[PDB]
């Protein structure tokens, strides 16, 4: 019940949220986003505010190239934004990526 | 349902793992 | 949980999932998807052909005509169409509904 | 912890209910 949900926003959206665990820092997602063009690793915690940190050790020099090109600036480093604005991330991000 | 995709791979990778 | 990812998904990529139910045509999901400026109720089935049913019967006059401006002719007819082709559809759906 | 967004009340709606 739960992978469907999973499985059905990968297709919908392009987002596949692989586990999620609550800590004393809040509640935290661990999302991959993307498709052939580009994929982006990163972690959503909700304090309301999000934080968004970027996973760039585990991706080769190639790969990080590619993305910059298409990624701004700030999109590599980690943010925090309001709730309201999830929203316009999710945009900016599949956006980027395909483009 | 829902067959599987490239995102499915990702789970098991190690930069997941560290939380701090 | 799992209700903390349909949460996830409502701010995230503007789509909400009602219920989750297996019959013996295919796997359905009762969702709305829209923001203040447009709301889009319908079920997606599965069979892997997917079965997108748009539902107008219970709506508004005065929301229908603002949908009729902001969306195209196929949105309100019932469609069937391959998986692949899904995230497109979100496309359509999203981008329609921010006019 | 995530508010609830406007789209949750249509869960009870009427449209829904047919599984014809």
């Amino acid at each position: 019940t739960i992978e469907i949900i999973k499985d059905l926003f990968e297709h919908l959206c392009g987002v596949r949220v692989h586990r999620t665990y609550e800590d004393d820092t809040g509640l935290w997602f661990d999302t991959s986003q993307g498709s052939k063009n580009g994929i982006m690793d990163y972690k959503l915690g909700f304090v309301t505010e999000v934080i968004y940190v970027p996973l760039l050790k585990q991706r080769t020099a190639e790969e990080l190239q590619e993305l910059q090109k298409k990624l701004p600036d700030y999109l590599f480093e980690t943010l925090s934004f309001p709730l309201r604005s999830l929203n316009q991330f999710y945009i900016k991000m599949s956006k980027s990526l395909n483009k | 349902y829902i067959p599987p995709t490239i995102l499915t791979k990702r789970r098991n990778m190690e930069s997941f793992n560290d939380c701090k």
